[PDB]
């Protein structure tokens, strides 16, 4: 295409805002560029940061999988909002409340596990007893050295 | 086909599918009862559990408080 | 060309749908779709086993076979 | 090496004296015959390298790179002859001459026994490479890409020239065999700090090192397919090969001079892997993929361990075939839709089922699925950097995760989903395109059966 | 919102019934509660004050959000259903047949003979279809996506090819 | 586990196929008699999963529980494991109650048909496995430990009783769905349904932060 | 799944409407407008569409549903979606 | 009734 | 709320075209125009998928793998008290007497 | 009914938005022009999408602008200022310095242990 | 046989004689007889045919013998001709020592499998031998780096010899 | 068990600590304790390749079962008596450990009385 139809610098007048909105197929009212912080957006339209999953499933899109129409300005982060990636659709539970419940459950589980590790559950049974100086030779003890004997008695 | 669909009605069943299902459901219950009758310990316990409080100090060798 | 059953046969009487119409009737309301649901409570779909009945499917013949087998085992063990 | 240099030169008379309609058939056939004979370089010994003459030698490091270089020439000819069909006949022969002359400089670069002979050929590869990009690229920006490629390289090379000549003055020789026996340790001093930088910055720019890599995505996006193939497969490895040789004489200073560059590579590889997740241009995605892979090679060369040198050697070969395949795959799409926008043409597995198999195989090697040599190289490097410092497994682990995400994202976006409705010129894959893809993946997968011949001198 | 007030109420009614159905599961229980829910809509059916009617809609939507089923039932082939887009991988555009090898086309001599008539029919009609859209479109372009029918005999409705020849919903 | 879990998935496939790709249990029901062989396998699979005595699932799961409560263990992990064993009966009850019992809730054009021999034979082989494979294996593998067999009566039968209690409670909960009452959901109900919000929060937050950093900072 | 036919779809569309207590089964015809002829309102028409979705196991979006105003229109809509041509 | 199945060319 | 007269007419016209297109998708009787016991089948399967491979594998293992050291390493057989050793004829002594408590 | 606390990743349902209701002829005029713009682009696409003789790709200026915006156009509109520099300093230099001390400290600690013989390397002969 | 039992030792085999305590036929006994009949015999004859052809064309290959040359300790500084030979010899010995450690590792792993649950006590000699050889290999070659040479090896030894001398002086 | 409630919610000083038990001499209170006998030799257990944790004081019964299992093959339902012998021996081994716990608890109880009276 041509330079007049390509993105440009930040628009500085009501008229430059009009030519930009015309270029991006937008209404001069609906066109609002990114703030001119010097990050390089230029006059590219800032669009509602909404996932593509939020768009109407039943409308007849030119690109049904992307839910886009041929020629409409694409969100700066379109590739992050495709249906395979970030979804911003409303949740039946508020965002913050979801975080409180998931965090609270997890935090509580971890605390209770520590409490269960300090107060372990065990049976009223003495240590299991093994023969031959506690199987000294089997476990890999040195044959040459004479182990400290371990004696087990009846009861 | 060998089985036609029906509308708003209970479907058509072959004798084979009904009989085979009953045979394997029966085989499950025969198996459990047969095993339960022969291996009831595996579900209720294989050995008695002793009561520690019933053991005398002589068995445990607890010396009298005087000594 | 499939043959649908005659529609006049779907009635809510004698089904839980009738209890619904009685409860709604006590408020001044009606259920105009009750007959579109009747087929789920009539015919071979009426009377379904309970959960215990579901689990106990095949128990009758399984128990009988178990009784025979142990008796057969006993009579052999004795001799 | 004259049994390879001379027949490589004879490809130029062959191309120019061929009938007008046989330039591709003749050059392709005879460049394949040269590739066949290059296997004789695998007469390697356990102790001694293969030293032919005062000028050329071939050890286990240069042998696989030579074989990669000579295999790539026929593949580049196959990949170019479609988009050059309308070209003027003489300008077709000049294009082929640029590729043949690049192979000539390359096989002499990898076998030069003297480092100043290595420098000249190492630099000589710029001219044919630059001419390919700027003459036969398609976009306006190919001119800027040529300048960035030229001046990034020269900014580093010219200091290297001073350092090598200074080294010859003090040591008396630049013969690599002589350096092995006459090497003296490098003691700390600001004078040696800058000798170290001059010896390593030229190679760091070629790899490229993160931070100094900006020339690479520019060059790839503007180069013709054959240019992108040689750039990714071989010319990047001139940095790695040069570093693996020169580090001999930089010890023990490499102990602490490596730190700033290991940090750049370890962090840079995560940064360039993550950039791939948001690239809109398919060629640019593959370019940034190379930066992430070559970051591992830089780390491995700098930690200077037997396992890391084996891993770097395998990574360079494995990356060479995989990245070349990926550029060829993206090109076949481009020859149809004439755009590099990744999201433009989707759901292509429905329209080109067999080309979707190649896309799958290429992606699997790119994410290093075991036992591919991509995984062998990447695994050996990770083992050695773990001993260098245990915490590096964190950065290595994350890169492996992000590498899988962008590799399969590229596969899913282009090959899966629904096809784009208005794009209706997706013709069935040509035999040339399918044979080109298979000549990349089959040798790459065959090398898994016998990986010792690409593991380098420390095997 | 381009939806009138009537459309919003009717849409809310349907959506409320479906989420009610998900809660109730059993058909008899759903019938009982769907009628009470309908009774509530009938209660304000004649509200002639738009301000109050809109206010009733707001509260109704607020109530639906609180009471909506977190995991409502979805028809399998509906957006979000377990079979949505399950068959897109089998839908192949008809222009792919122009690339078939002649030996492939020879296997279906009758199908490709008919296909040629459709392609012939498409070329012949195109010029009149562009013309009809030129004469019926006001200066400044169209204002809606609605398309006209054919106005004569032998004319085809403009822009018909990709609706008529679209892939079958169960292609393979 | 391999035996009865593969069978359960195959039984659900039998139902899904007969109901024209329907997978929501709310839209099944009344299949206990309509699909007799799929029903038998589903009940056997469910009982095997919940450690019914002497079915294949009893020979592994039951030993694990009795070793768990007779070991030197975290007391919380033991308590969590037991409660989950009760939950196993509850969700097993859900599948049977909603898929098989009650009145049909599927569309009107009935096409139920489980009479393909390939379907019957494949399930039949796994059904025999789910009944005897556990018994066969336990009696053939060599012993490599010291199995714990002495224990209090209440530790011996913990697995069985918590399973039975879950069945009883699960049945009561299932029956309440039939009553003509409407209740607002509890926070607990939403938490369970939405999988503890972990997929909801984490599969939006992690992708967003990493992907946004890739474009904004790394690239631009 | 057994295929659908235009005659089969029509039969079931009428069948469902004959089980709706607000319609007169004798006065019903394929061409009866739900309001002009049968004297129903729009709340009733939403329920009729809801019942058609339940009958055939697929959803008609509200934008499309509000236009189906007689039984023949429903039969046509279903046939188009299911590729029924007879 | 057997319908024609539209596929991309498999010949090449 | 129904269709406008203009819309209904367009839907009518597309419908006749679509149903005609769908009708044309049917195959004619002659299409496609193609170009020019259990024991036995299970017997041939066993021969080519079991016997021939196990021949190759046994030849491979016996005369190539096992000729090299430590290529196949077996856990040594368990020896129980009272066992007799085939290689030597050595008899392993029985265990000492138990208390025989039952 | 606790109200809806919308977030970045959990948007606000339109049914709960006041903006959707309380419509004015001014808004309705806006929705009219938006739809008119959409239909103008749809018509221009459909005329090329349905053209019998068109074989190729329908170039979309919206897509070219998007890709051109997110690469070639950034630098001309860049300004070195407090925001860009502070962000550049934090995310470009900062991570390198952080990782330097992590690895340098870890390697220094290990090197000391090896000299004193306090790091076990009994079987470590692969590196 | 095929290898040397000294380099790769295998303790003598002890197989318990069958002691069937059941009337039932053993499935393994008959499958073994079938395997010998259906697999071993045909495979054995096919091999004997191949071994006949080889016996008609008997030829030999040899294991190269490398004369010993002066090591890097005897080389004058920067004398490449003597350094080259010592350097190549040191490289050859480095490869051989690598395979020595592989042999000792192979013994260790074969013992661990052979002894089963008793490996902990019955592979003490193999473990001890492995521990010693890995210590010797580590002392020779560890930490030399990718660019290792006979010179770097010698410098590492001298540094080790110096440390041992100083500790001995403290004694 | 109840013992846990006593140790955690009650006075732990009179409840054994399973980790450090026993905390009294073996013969304290027992005139002439005998030493547990072991039937299977180390070589027999070594040759039988028993798992080290199975090489306890009931190992001789385990060896008998393992030998019987091999010799009764393929009748995988034989050797039930040998298994039970081994199981019962392990039960007796477990009860011994239970007595050790009760002994330890009573000694702790005694040493608390024997301290309190000396305290006052
Ligand atoms: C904290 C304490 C709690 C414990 C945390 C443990 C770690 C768990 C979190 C793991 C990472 C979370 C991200 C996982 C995202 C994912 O799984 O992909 C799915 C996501 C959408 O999937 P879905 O929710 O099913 O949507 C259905 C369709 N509407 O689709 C996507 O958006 C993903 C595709 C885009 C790729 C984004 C890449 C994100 C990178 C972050 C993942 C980790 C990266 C490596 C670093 C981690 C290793 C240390
Ligand atoms: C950039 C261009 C613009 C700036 C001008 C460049 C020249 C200034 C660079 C100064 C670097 C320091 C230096 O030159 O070292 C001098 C040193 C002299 O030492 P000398 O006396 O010969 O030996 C005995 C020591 N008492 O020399 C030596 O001892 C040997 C050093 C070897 C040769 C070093 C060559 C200088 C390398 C400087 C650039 C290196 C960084 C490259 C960056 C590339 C980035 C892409
Ligand atoms: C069988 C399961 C066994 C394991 C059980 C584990 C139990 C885990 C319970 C974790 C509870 C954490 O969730 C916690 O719940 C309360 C109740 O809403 C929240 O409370 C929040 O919501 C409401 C507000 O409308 C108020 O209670 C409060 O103003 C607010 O903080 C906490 O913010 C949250 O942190
Ligand atoms: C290894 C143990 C093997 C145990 C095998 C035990 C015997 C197997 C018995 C299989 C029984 C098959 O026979 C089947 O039984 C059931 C129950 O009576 C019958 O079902 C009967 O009761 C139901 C309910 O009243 C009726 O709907 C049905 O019409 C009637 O026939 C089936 O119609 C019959 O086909
Ligand atoms: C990408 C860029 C990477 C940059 C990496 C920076 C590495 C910094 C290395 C600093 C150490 C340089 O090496 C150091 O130099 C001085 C040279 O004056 C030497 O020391 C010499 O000069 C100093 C003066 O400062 C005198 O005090 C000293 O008596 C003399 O010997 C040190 O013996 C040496 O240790
Ligand atoms: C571009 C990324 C920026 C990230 C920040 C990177 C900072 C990099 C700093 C380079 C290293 C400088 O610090 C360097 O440490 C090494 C130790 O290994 C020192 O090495 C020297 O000193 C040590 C003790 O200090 C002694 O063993 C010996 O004299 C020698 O090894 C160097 O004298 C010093 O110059
Ligand atoms: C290890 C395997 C353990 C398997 C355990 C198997 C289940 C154990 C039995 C659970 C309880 C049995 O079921 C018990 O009796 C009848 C069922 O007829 C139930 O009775 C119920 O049936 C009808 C069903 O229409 C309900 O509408 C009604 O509300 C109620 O009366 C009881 O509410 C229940 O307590």
């Amino acid at each position: 295409i041509t330079k007049d139809m390509l993105p440009g610098p930040y628009p500085k007048t009501p008229e430059e805002r009009a030519a930009a909105a015309k270029k991006y197929n937008m209404r001069v009212e609906d066109y609002e560029p990114y703030p001119d912080d010097g990050t390089g957006y230029g006059d590219y339209p800032k669009l509602p940061d909404r996932s593509q999953q939020e768009r109407d499933p039943w409308y007849d899109w030119d690109h049904p999988d992307l839910r886009l129409n041929w020629g409409e300005p694409m969100h700066w982060d379109l590739d992050m909002y495709i249906r395979n990636r970030v979804d911003t659709s409303p949740t039946p539970v508020n965002w913050n409340l979801m975080c409180k419940h998931l965090f609270g459950f997890v935090a509580f589980m971890l605390f209770m596990f520590w409490v269960g590790e300090t107060y372990p559950a065990y049976q009223p049974v003495g240590p299991k007893q093994y023969p031959y100086n506690n199987l000294y030779l089997e476990r890999g003890g040195d044959p040459n050295k004479e182990p400290e004997p371990v004696v087990h008695y009846e009861i | 086909a060998h089985i036609e669909p029906r509308y708003r009605q209970f479907p058509q069943l072959t004798r084979s599918q009904v009989i085979q299902a009953e045979f394997f459901s029966a085989t499950m219950w025969f198996w459990i009862l047969w095993r339960f009758w022969h291996d009831s310990d595996a579900v209720l316990g294989h050995f008695p559990y002793p009561d520690p409080s019933q053991w005398t100090d002589e068995e445990l060798g607890i010396p009298p408080d005087d000594e | 060309k499939m043959e649908l059953p005659d529609y006049k046969q779907w009635k809510i009487e004698g089904t839980p749908l009738e209890t619904v119409q009685e409860k709604l009737a006590a408020r001044g309301l009606r259920d105009p779709w009750g007959r579109n649901e009747a087929w789920r409570y009539m015919g071979g779909f009426a009377n379904n086993v309970s959960f215990v009945g579901a689990l106990l499917k095949g128990f009758k013949w399984g128990f009988a076979a178990f009784v025979v087998a142990i008796g057969a085992e006993y009579y052999l063990e004795s001799q | 090496m004259l049994k390879y240099i001379i027949p490589t030169i004879m490809l130029m008379p062959l191309t120019w004296l061929s009938k007008n309609n046989m330039i591709w058939v003749n050059s392709t056939a005879h460049s394949l015959l040269i590739s066949f004979t290059s296997l004789l370089l695998m007469n390697q010994f356990g102790d001694n390298s293969l030293n032919f003459s005062l000028l050329f030698f071939s050890d286990s490091l240069s042998t696989p790179l030579l074989i990669l270089t000579m295999w790539l020439l026929p593949l580049m000819l196959m990949a170019s002859q479609h988009h050059l069909s309308k070209e003027n006949l003489t300008r077709k022969k000049l294009f082929i001459t640029m590729l043949i002359s690049l192979q000539l400089f390359l096989i002499m670069t990898f076998t030069a026994m003297e480092l100043i002979l290595f420098y000249i050929l190492f630099e000589a590869t710029l001219v044919p490479t630059l001419i390919i990009i700027t003459r036969w690229g398609n976009q306006t920006e190919r001119l800027n890409a040529g300048l960035y490629f030229l001046f990034y390289t020269l900014a580093g090379s010219l200091p290297l020239l001073v350092a090598l000549i200074y080294i010859q003055n003090t040591v008396g020789s630049l013969n690599f065999l002589m350096l092995q026996y006459w090497v003296q340790p490098v003691h700390n001093s600001w004078s040696n700090v800058f000798m170290w930088l001059a010896c390593m910055m030229a190679f760091m720019v070629k790899m490229p090192l993160y931070g100094l890599h900006l020339w690479l995505p520019k060059a790839h996006v503007e180069a013709p397919i054959a240019g992108s193939m040689v750039l990714a497969a071989v010319l990047l490895k001139l940095g790695g090969y040069g570093m693996l040789r020169i580090t001999l004489i930089l010890n023990p200073m490499t102990d602490f001079m490596a730190y700033p560059f290991i940090m750049l590579s370890l962090w840079g590889m995560i940064m360039t892997s993550s950039i791939c997740l948001r690239q809109t241009d398919l060629k640019s995605l593959i370019a940034y993929s190379s930066v992430s892979h070559m970051a591992l090679v830089i780390v491995a060369i700098l930690i200077q361990t037997p396992w890391s040198y084996m891993g770097a050697t395998a990574l360079m070969i494995a990356h060479g075939l995989t990245s070349s395949m990926l550029f060829c795959l993206a090109n076949s799409n481009y020859e149809r839709i004439h755009s590099r926008t990744m999201i433009l043409a989707r759901g292509l597995q429905t329209l080109l089922p067999l080309m979707a198999t190649w896309w799958l195989l290429a992606s699997l090697t790119n994410l290093a699925l075991p036992p591919t040599i991509n995984l062998i190289g990447e695994l050996f490097v990770v083992m050695s950097t773990f001993s260098w410092s245990n915490i590096t497994i964190i950065l290595m682990g994350v890169n492996m995760v992000i590498t899988a995400l962008y590799s399969l994202y590229m596969l899913i976006m282009t090959q899966r989903g629904k096809y784009t409705y208005h794009i209706n010129n997706i013709s069935p894959s040509f035999t040339r395109e399918n044979a080109l893809m298979s000549l990349h993946i089959l040798p790459l997968l065959l090398l898994t059966l016998n990986p010792k011949i690409i593991l380098g001198p420390l095997y | 919102a381009y939806l009138t007030h009537q459309q919003k109420v009717l849409r809310l009614y349907k959506r409320a019934l479906r989420h009610l159905e998900s809660w109730c599961i059993h058909r008899d229980k759903y019938r009982y509660f769907a009628c009470l829910l309908r009774a509530r809509f009938d209660e304000h059916k004649n509200e002639k004050d738009m301000v109050k009617a809109t206010q009733l809609l707001r509260e109704a939507e607020e109530e639906f959000w609180h009471g909506q089923h977190p995991q409502p039932y979805i028809f399998p082939e509906s957006p979000g259903g377990t079979s949505y887009e399950r068959y897109e991988c089998y839908k192949v555009p008809e222009w792919c047949l122009d690339d078939w090898h002649p030996s492939e086309k020879a296997m279906y001599p009758d199908y490709f003979a008919k296909r040629e008539q459709w392609k012939k029919l498409r070329r012949e009609s195109w010029e009149r279809e562009v013309k009809q859209l030129q004469e019926e479109t006001p200066v400044g372009g169209p204002r809606t996506e609605a398309l006209p029918p054919a106005r004569k005999q032998g004319d085809l409705p403009p822009l018909w090819w990709h609706i008529v020849t679209r892939p079958r919903e169960r292609p393979m | 586990h391999a035996f009865f879990k593969a069978m359960l998935f195959m039984c659900s496939g039998s139902i899904i196929h007969s109901l024209n790709d329907e997978q929501d249990i709310r839209k099944m029901g009344g299949l206990f008699k309509a699909m007799p062989f799929t029903t038998t396998a589903l009940i056997v699979g469910s009982l095997a999963l919940t450690g019914m005595p002497f079915l294949t699932g009893f020979y592994s799961k039951d030993l694990i529980i009795e070793a768990a409560n007779t070991s030197y263990t975290n007391a919380w992990a033991l308590l969590m494991t037991l409660i989950a064993t009760s939950f196993t009966a509850i969700y097993s009850t859900r599948i049977i109650f909603f898929a098989l019992l009650g009145q049909p809730r599927f569309p009107t054009l009935v096409n139920i048909n489980e009479n393909n021999p390939l379907l019957i034979n494949s399930i039949k082989r796994l059904l025999i496995g789910s009944l005897f494979a556990g018994y066969i294996i336990s009696n053939n593998i060599p012993p490599t430990t010291i199995p714990q067999m002495t224990m209090p009566y209440y530790l011996k039968t913990t697995a069985l009783i918590v399973t039975i209690l879950g069945f009883i409670l699960a049945l009561e909960i299932s029956n309440m769905t039939k009553n003509l009452k409407y209740h607002y959901p509890s926070n607990a109900f939403k938490f369970s349904t939405l999988l503890g919000y972990f997929p909801t929060i984490m599969h939006r937050l992690a992708p967003y932060m990493n992907l946004s950093m890739s474009q904004k900072s790394a690239s631009s | 799944a057994p295929p659908l036919t235009l005659e089969g779809i029509k039969d079931r569309v009428l069948y469902v409407l004959k089980l709706y207590d607000k319609i007169d089964p004798e006065k019903l015809s394929v061409n009866s407008h739900f309001m002009k002829d049968l004297g129903l309102d729009s709340l009733d028409q939403v329920e009729i569409i809801m019942a058609m979705e339940d009958e055939f196991g697929f959803e008609i979006p509200d934008i499309d549903a509000e236009k189906l105003m007689c039984p023949q229109e429903i039969v046509d809509y279903i046939a188009d979606k299911k590729d029924v041509y007879e | 009734k057997r319908l024609f199945i539209i596929k991309p060319s498999g010949f090449y | 709320s129904g269709y406008t007269p203009e819309e209904k007419l367009r839907l009518q016209q597309l419908r006749e075209l679509r149903r005609r297109w769908l009708k044309d998708q049917e195959l004619s009787p002659r299409e496609p125009v193609l170009p020019p016991y259990k024991t036995y089948r299970h017997s041939i399967f066993a021969f080519t998928h079991v016997l021939i491979p196990v021949w190759i594998i046994h030849y491979y293992l016996k005369y190539h793998v096992t000729t090299k050291p430590y290529t196949i390493v077996e856990k040594k057989p368990r020896i129980f008290p009272g066992d007799t050793i085939l290689e030597t004829g050595e008899v392993i002594p029985p265990m000492k007497e138990f208390p025989d408590q039952h | 009914f606790p109200k809806y606390e919308a977030s970045r990743l959990s948007s606000l349902p339109t049914t709960l938005d006041p903006a959707e209701y309380d419509i004015s002829s001014e808004t309705r005029k806006a929705q009219a022009e938006r739809l008119a713009i959409r239909s103008r682009l749809k018509r221009e696409y459909q005329l090329q999408y349905y053209d019998p003789s068109r074989r190729g790709v329908i170039e979309d200026p919206a897509l070219v602008r998007w890709t051109y915006a997110r690469s070639a156009n950034i630098y001309p509109n860049f300004r070195p200022n407090t925001k860009t520099s502070l962000l550049g300093a934090l995310f470009g230099i900062g991570p390198l310095v952080f990782w330097y001390y992590v690895f340098k400290t870890d390697r220094d600690r290990k090197e000391k242990l090896i000299q004193e013989g306090k790091l076990d390397r009994t079987f470590n002969i692969s590196y | 046989d095929s290898w040397d039992k000294d380099v790769y030792p295998e303790p003598p085999r002890r197989t318990p004689a069958p002691s069937p305590q059941t009337s039932l036929p053993n499935p393994i006994t008959y499958l073994t007889k079938a395997f010998d009949l259906l697999v071993d015999r045909p495979v054995t004859l096919v091999r004997e045919f191949i071994e006949r052809q080889h016996a008609k064309n008997k030829y030999y290959y040899y294991h190269r013998e490398f004369r010993r040359v002066p090591d890097i300790t005897e080389c004058q500084e920067k004398d490449v001709l003597c350094m080259f030979e010592a350097e190549m010899q040191w490289r050859r010995d480095y490869k051989v020592d690598q395979e020595i450690v592989n042999i000792i590792q192979e013994r260790l792993k074969a013992c661990q499998q052979r002894e089963g649950e008793s490996h902990r006590q019955n592979c003490a000699k193999e473990l001890e031998q492995f521990t010693q050889v890995v210590k010797a290999y580590q002392d020779r070659y560890h930490d030399l780096g990718a660019h290792y040479s006979a010179r770097k090896c010698l410098a590492k030894q001298k540094q080790r010899m110096l440390a041992e001398r100083k500790a001995a002086k403290e004694a | 068990g109840a013992h846990l409630a006593r140790r955690y919610l009650g006075d732990a000083s009179v409840e054994p600590d399973p980790l450090r038990m026993p905390t009294f001499p073996p013969d304290y209170g027992f005139p002439e304790r005998k030493e547990r006998e072991m039937v299977a030799t180390q070589q027999e257990m070594n040759d039988a390749q028993l798992v080290l944790q199975q090489r306890d004081y009931c190992a001789h019964y385990l060896i008998r079962f393992l030998k019987c299992k091999r010799d009764s093959f393929p009748n995988f339902l034989a050797c039930k008596h040998e298994r039970h012998d081994w199981d019962y021996c392990e039960h007796l081994d477990y009860v011994k450990r239970m007595k050790e716990f009760e002994r330890e608890r009573r000694l702790l109880q005694r040493k608390k009385r024997r301290e309190q009276r000396e305290a006052d």
